[PDB]
């Protein structure tokens, strides 16, 4: 079943600590690549993070460098995103993005999302 | 349940252009693409599909083919051996000095292979997911009785006419023609070697006598794969077809056909263009014979 | 990186143009992949390896590209079709 079920995000001040989740089933998550992709309320679309079958390779942004940590439980089909030191920029809703069985930039499917508001 | 999915050869076939064949990476593109299809012309509404199926097996072995951006100018410096050794410009260049030159890093290609291996992403892997995605959007009744096309189909428009050109071309006759080529240069470099010894270019000759010893034991290699000569009965294509069973041994029985297509096209694909540079060199060897004005 | 206006919204009759303006590091190397928002509601893949259908998706959508251009080009509007459509691109030579 096309399941990508988010988990956590809310509000934090800011330098805050906040992981993101998922979980999926049906579809072998451990077989697929997947990813993040944020939407700020009045923006549009922006790619966050890249993963690897294994977590061999992982790549990020140029903005949140070395702050976010994608990572993945591939027992228990299971997506993470651990963002520390958070700015008010970040203010998006955070899709579990997955990407398709062509490794590219390509989000195959989209979850319901993780709304993190950034403010005082 | 479903069993799921080693040398590296090169090959300069004209003079001038190089490229290398990764033999993993080609039975595995090989193998879901004999798969994606056999899924697809198995069910009548996914024969909608094999222009897409197509599609996206071509735009794979494409990204793969980009992989060869970054491996093509230390390639073409790899070529510039040739530049060198059998062709010295305007006559008037001239131990060693070639064979270590900035010459031995045949490994310094097998690196920039191996760095960009696994590295940058994936592109086969992409092959398996897509395959078997497809081998998942199936329907038939899988009760007792599943009709077997979808095998039929592939192997009459896609096998079957490969086999035969491939039994009009016998091999068997082909090793004996190299092997007596290769003997016939061996036995005039022990005489070569018994008689000459100045400004010598009797190495070159054992270098490519060398050289073309080991593409011959690969063509070798390759075509005792492509017919044993100790065979299942041959028979195998027709256990499939033209009958029914149960939705289970179908399933593990496409796939088997679909491994076997995959190391068979490997191997005939390498044998046809190894054999193409054999007497590309060849060619080469006897224009050294051109170089007796005595 | 990428650029596109915000216009999906005007349908009396014919085609529709997205084009997509790039550079050498980015569209010129790189293959291109194609999305649908319907507002408030999750995104849709329609192509894939700069022009390849997803299995369900219809065949008017359709994407191209010619060096350092892309577009996004649909044929036979309908209700269903006027939404945003956004693109997806890697970029070499800043890496992401």
């Amino acid at each position: 079943e096309v399941q990508l079920v988010e988990s956590g995000g809310g509000l934090v001040q800011p330098g805050g600590s906040l992981r993101l989740s998922c979980a999926a089933s049906g579809f072998t998550f451990n077989t697929y690549w997947m990813s993040w992709v944020r939407q700020a309320p009045g923006k549009g679309l922006e790619w966050v993070a890249n993963i690897q079958q294994d977590g061999s390779e992982k790549d990020y942004l140029n903005s949140v460098r070395g702050r976010f940590t994608i990572s993945r439980d591939n027992a228990k089909k299971s997506l993470y995103l651990q963002m520390n030191s958070l700015r008010a920029e970040d203010t998006a809703v955070y899709y579990c993005a997955r990407d398709n069985p062509a490794s590219a930039v390509a989000f195959d499917v989209w979850g319901q999302g993780a709304m993190v508001t950034v403010s005082s | 349940q479903y069993h799921f999915k080693n040398s590296i050869d090169i090959l300069q076939e004209k003079e001038g252009h190089l490229d290398f064949v990764i033999i993993p990476h080609y039975t595995f593109l090989d193998y879901y693409k004999h798969l994606s299809y056999n899924s697809i012309y198995h069910k009548s509404s996914t024969y909608g599909k094999c222009i897409a199926v197509d599609a996206f097996i071509k735009k794979i072995n494409e990204a793969y083919d980009k992989v060869k951006s970054k491996c093509n100018d230390i390639k073409n410096d790899l070529i510039a051996t040739i530049k060198k050794l059998e062709h010295p410009y305007d006559i008037n260049n001239k131990f060693k000095k070639m064979m270590d030159e900035y010459n031995t890093k045949k490994k310094k290609l097998i690196k920039c292979i191996k760095n960009h291996e696994n590295d940058f992403n994936k592109i086969c892997m992409d092959m398996k997911n897509y395959g078997t995605n497809l081998f998942e959007q199936l329907s038939c009744y899988n009760n007792n009785f599943c009709n077997t096309n979808g095998i039929r189909y592939h192997y009459d428009e896609y096998i079957h006419k490969l086999i035969l050109s491939v039994k009009s071309k016998n091999l068997n006759k082909d090793l004996s023609d190299m092997t007596n080529i290769l003997q016939q240069s061996e036995l005039l470099l022990t005489n070569l070697n018994k008689k000459m010894g100045s400004y010598i270019y009797i190495d070159t000759i054992k270098f490519i006598h060398k050289e073309m010893k080991h593409i011959f034991n690969r063509i070798e290699y390759h075509t005792k794969i492509i017919n044993d000569k100790t065979k299942i009965i041959q028979d195998k294509i027709k256990l499939n077809i033209w009958r029914t069973f149960q939705k289970d041994e179908l399933l593990k029985r496409i796939l088997d056909m679909s491994n076997e297509y995959s190391l068979f096209i490997t191997s005939d694909h390498l044998r046809q263009m190894l054999y193409n540079t054999f007497y590309s060199k060849e060619k080469h060897l006897n224009n050294i014979f051109h170089h007796l004005i005595y | 990186a990428l650029t596109q206006p915000p216009s999906v919204s005007e349908a009396p009759r014919r085609r529709v143009t997205i084009y997509c303006s790039g550079s050498s590091s980015n569209i010129g190397n790189n293959a291109v992949s194609w999305y649908q928002q319907l507002p408030g509601k999750s995104p849709k893949l329609l192509i894939y390896f700069d022009d390849l259908v997803t299995s369900g998706v219809s065949d008017r959508f359709s994407g191209s590209k010619s060096g350092t251009s892309a577009s996004l080009a649909i044929s036979g509007l309908q209700s269903e079709d006027e939404a945003d459509y956004y693109c997806a691109a890697w970029d070499d030579r800043l890496n992401g």
